[PDB]
RNA sequence: UUGGCGGAAAGGCCUUGGGUGCUUGCUGGCGAAUUGCAAUGUCAUUUUGCGUGGGGAUAAAUCAUUUGUAUACGACUUAGA
RNA sequence: CCUGAAAAUGGAUGGCGCUCAAGCGUGUUACCUAUACUCUACCGUCAGGGUUGAUAUGAUGCCCUGACGAGUAGGCAGGCGUGGAGGUCAGUGACGAAGCCUAGACCGUAAGGUCGGGUCGAACGGCCUCUAGUGCAGAUCUUGGUGGUAGUAGCAAAUAUU
RNA sequence: AUACUGCCAGCUGGGACUGAGGACUGCGACGUAAGUCAAGGAUGCUGGCAUAAUGGUUAUAUGCCGCCCGUCUUGAAACAC
RNA sequence: AAAUUGUUGAAAGGGAAGGGCAUUUGAUCAGACAUGGUGUUUUGUAUU
């Protein structure tokens, strides 16, 4: 397709789960810094979890990108449609999850007709 | 639930240590149990291939009761009530076989592999 | 190299076989120990007495059921050495001890097969010559090992089972040499000679 | 005839590590028979596959390879340092790996 | 809508790649093997098996051959970085080699559409074939042993050490 | 099978016998390809089946009852067609 | 090296063990590896700069170069999320809004956002701003609910029931 | 001549990791001039599958590591709250 | 809704469990080869 860009494998994938968010239910995986004086997760000792950090930051050249190459824009008809129309190869609609489903098939015939790829083009349908 | 209760030899047919015969659970049961026979009846069952395909007990709303401890002090005294359920189902032998094909994806070196041993059989 | 190594313990240091033992079945080797009982430990026999009867003094003081477990047999104190020189608490120091195996004399599946040495734990080549030295056998029985006349007379039998064999070998041996050497100097044998054969 | 191998038998021993820290990503092999760095040298560049058998048949066949190169020498005792495609499992220590002959110079 | 137009504009033209100074030179094979040194092939169909170099083709390859009469290799393109270069040497004299080449060796690749869900040789090449392993083995009867020595497939054996072994 | 030996964990080691194969000890004839320049390129364990069939002699224990050489309950020691 | 040299649970050159050592003193020399040093990629910060050629880039746009990156108390900056308000999307919706469940997916370093599948039936959201009763893991926090303990302690004074 | 030391803008060989980046450009090298180069960052050729194969997630297993968080404190995993 | 429970079921279990780095195995899943390519032997050539 293209050239092979940056940010193939491996910079940090596994979520950054919150601290002994697996020892109690009140606490819950969303990231908190450790704010405690003898905390061993801010201290940064060995062999515990990884704080996020600036150093992870993905390349700005594929920031954003998807698995395709594609940008994703969120979409609620033909009108957001239209302004994809022109960046077909960078951008990817996604149609909102609140939009009916005659809607919905409708934003799907307009974006098969330009070109638009969809990265949910078979919700509320059969196979 | 046989935290501290006591042993018998009756449980050795079960290969434990701890049985014992609750009488009000058993005639709970056995109602439900006559009761399904019944339903299994009206609706045409066998009800001699008939097994307990599923039963479940779970909690229902305690009944609150109160009791009187030393220096004036109340406590809890609450039922544990059941929620019953179960269904008995017609015993059937197997019930399906014949798993899917799993299409297999040969390479072109593994495809010359096995012309070859099918030319060199004979 | 083989899929099992057999070594004898006669005339070998107890502490340098069992590192060299013990390396082996962390890389993955399958060894087998034989003569245990004349294993041999560098020291006076009063020393390592001694020693293990401070062995012997280390027990728990509740429950000496759960305490250190104090094995009297050659085979055991050659275990103990190599347990304690193997990480035996993960599953990598059980498997590298299930590989292990180690006897008390040579039972048949191995008397009837080789038996290696390791030059790095022999006395003969790590000692100097003069020092004093134990022996495991006099050792385990002095410390309360109760088969040691059973195992020699056993190992007596082995040996005179195995002199035969030895003697049956070596007749055979001797006419094939025999043999070869009426068949020789042939045209073969040269040209494999002046080749470097 | 009985013979057919044309790999050299090796151990995958364990992973390149300090006293308490291990790296998996470079992995330590004994190849056989090889007990100086001299001939590790010789071994130096060259393929190594850990083959082992899975009960599930996944392309036809129920036997999985992963594939690595001896790439340096490690110490003085003829043992190198390994790098495969897939770190080794770690539950392969002292397990029977072949380095193969290629790419070979001789 | 959200927006008009957008402000900044991406490029959509891909950026053309500049020019390369990475040119191509013709590969220094090895001086171990020389046409006519018996190589053993280490992988493939035939890996492990003795065979004789003829040429240094232009893809980086050695055409090699058994000969087919001697141990069922055919004319065939090997890589040198997976044959193994022998002492043994035949001479290549009185054979023709330089018509073989990419041309000769063109694939016809497979179609996709066509798949083996269930399950020849040109007579030219045959003929070819036959006709290099005719001069090949006029040239190898000389040598005693040689061509037993070809037939004979390549294996390591307890004990063997290729460092210390002398191919 | 004849003749043995081996109880340390023998479970293996030998031996006179008959039938077949193979033999590269030496000389031959035919075949190999296209797995397409390499892909481990697949080769020698514990059991199961409404199996493929040849031999095969068709039992115990527990609960309940009982005993008291036993016993908190278990358990134990007995009896009971 | 030995004697001097005796303390209480069993016991510690880290352990095994080691005796021309695997001990002690001294010398070559190879080898192992820290988040340190060198080089390379990427992220951010800072600094120095370039850019008014088309009638394409709010020049807070694009681009070049180099250095740097620990952090409690604390300071500042840039952002995520919530309840309401003014605009706009003539925005989403009973052909299914909000909500909830989901070891399903994508994006962001993250706060989180978007989507797939179930339940649900009436409202709700993005963008520019305004505003605050705006973010919980703790306070022997408040209210409510629920556990293990646990079918456990126990339901044995007042003679006694058949 | 040769333990040695120092230098070579000396000659060969075997390995490994990396491949960042643009609409004309710069600094250079190479036979008495056409232009080509290893000179301001990887290209050429050839293979296998047109898929859970590579991967992401997840649950185990394995190697090493990892003390319970908040607070007071010079010092907390604490037999401190 | 959660705490806390009973049951489709899946895996683990030698005096805790949970976690990080890295693979393996099992389960599951997205991305990607009708993409803007041959001008006429297959066609459903104003649809290409």
């Amino acid at each position: 397709a293209s050239l092979p860009h940056p940010k193939i494998v491996k910079k940090h994938t596994k979520k950054f789960k919150r601290h002994h968010s697996d020892r109690y239910h009140r606490v819950a995986e969303n990231w908190r810094k450790q704010k405690g004086i003898d905390s061993v997760v801010r201290r940064r000792f060995r062999g515990n979890i990884s704080q996020p950090k600036i150093g992870y930051g993905s390349n700005k050249k594929t920031k954003f990108l998807s698995p395709s190459g594609h940008k994703t824009f969120l979409v609620a008809n033909v009108k957001d449609l239209e302004t994809l129309t022109m960046h077909t190869k960078t951008y990817a609609a996604e149609i909102a999850h609140n939009i009916s489903a005659k809607n919905r098939v409708v934003i799907l015939a307009r974006a098969k007709a330009l070109g638009i790829k969809v990265t949910n083009p078979k919700g509320r349908l059969a196979l | 639930f046989n935290s501290s209760i006591g042993r018998t030899a009756q449980g050795k047919e079960f290969g434990v240590t701890k049985a014992r015969w609750p009488a009000k659970s058993v005639k709970f049961v056995q109602g439900l149990l006559q009761n399904a026979a019944a339903n299994a009846e009206a609706k045409g069952l066998d009800a001699t291939k008939l097994y307990v395909s599923h039963i479940q007990v779970n909690q229902a709303p305690k009944q609150r009761r109160r009791t009187y401890r030393a220096h004036g002090r109340i406590n809890k005294y609450e039922s544990s009530p059941s929620h019953i359920e179960l269904v008995v189902t017609e015993k059937e032998e197997a019930v399906a076989k014949a798993a899917e094909k799993k299409v297999v994806r040969l390479t072109s070196r593994q495809r010359g592999r096995i012309a070859a041993q099918k030319r060199i059989a004979a | 190299v083989e899929p099992v190594v057999v070594i004898d313990g006669k005339g070998h240091l107890v502490g340098r076989l069992a590192s060299v033992v013990a390396k082996q079945l962390l890389n993955g080797q399958k060894i087998v120990v034989v003569r245990a009982e004349e294993l041999n430990i560098s020291g006076e026999f009063f020393r390592n007495k001694l020693k293990y009867h401070d062995f012997l003094r280390k027990a728990t003081a509740f429950n000496k059921t759960r305490g250190p477990f104090h094995f009297r047999a050659p085979s055991r104190i050659f275990y103990k050495a190599l347990r304690g020189m193997v990480s035996h608490k993960t599953a990598r120091g059980k498997a590298a001890l299930e590989r292990l195996k180690v006897f008390e004399g040579i039972p048949p599946p191995y008397d009837k097969k080789k038996r290696v040495v390791v030059p790095q734990a022999l006395r003969v080549l790590r000692l100097k010559p003069g020092r004093k030295y134990t022996t495991l056998g006099k050792l385990s029985t002095s410390v309360g090992w109760k088969y040691e006349d059973v195992v020699a007379k056993l190992e007596a039998k082995r040996k005179v089972s195995s002199a035969e064999y030895y003697a049956k070998k070596r007749a055979f041996t001797k006419k094939v040499a025999s043999a070869n050497a009426t068949a020789a100097e042939s045209d073969v044998a040269k040209q494999l000679a002046a080749l470097g054969y | 005839a009985e013979s057919h191998r044309l790999y050299v038998k090796g151990k995958h021993l364990s992973y390149q590590r300090s006293k308490r820290v291990n790296n998996p990503n470079v992995s330590l092999i004994k190849i056989e028979g090889v007990a100086t760095p001299q001939d590790a040298q010789f071994y130096l560049g060259k393929r190594i596959a850990y083959v082992y058998r899975a009960s599930k048949e996944v392309r036809g066949s129920k036997i999985r390879v992963m594939w690595g190169k001896v790439t340096r020498t490690h110490g003085n005792s003829g043992v190198v340092r390994a790098t495969f495609r897939n770190n080794l499992p770690a539950k392969t220590f002292g397990a029977s790996v072949r380095i193969f002959l290629y790419p070979s110079n001789i | 809508t959200a927006q008009q137009a957008p402000k900044w504009y991406p490029s959509e033209d891909v950026a053309a790649p500049k020019k390369t100074r990475k040119a191509v030179r013709p590969q220094k094979l090895r001086a171990s093997l020389v046409p006519g040194t018996v190589l053993i092939l280490l992988a493939g169909r035939f890996r492990g098996k003795r065979v004789v170099y003829l040429k240094h083709l232009e893809d980086n390859t050695l055409l090699v051959t058994g000969p087919f009469k001697v141990n069922g290799v055919p004319l065939r393109r090997v890589n040198a970085r997976y044959v193994i270069a022998t002492s043994t040497k035949v001479s290549v004299e009185g054979v023709n080699v330089e018509k073989f080449n990419v041309e000769y060796f063109a694939k016809e690749k497979l179609t996709k559409k066509e798949k083996k869900e269930a399950n020849e040789i040109k007579t030219e090449r045959v003929e070819d074939q036959k006709v290099v392993d005719k001069a090949l083995l006029a040239e190898i009867k000389k040598t005693p042993l040689l061509k037993q020595y070809l037939s004979a497939s390549f294996s390591l054996k307890n004990g063997d050490k290729p460092h210390l072994l002398k191919f």
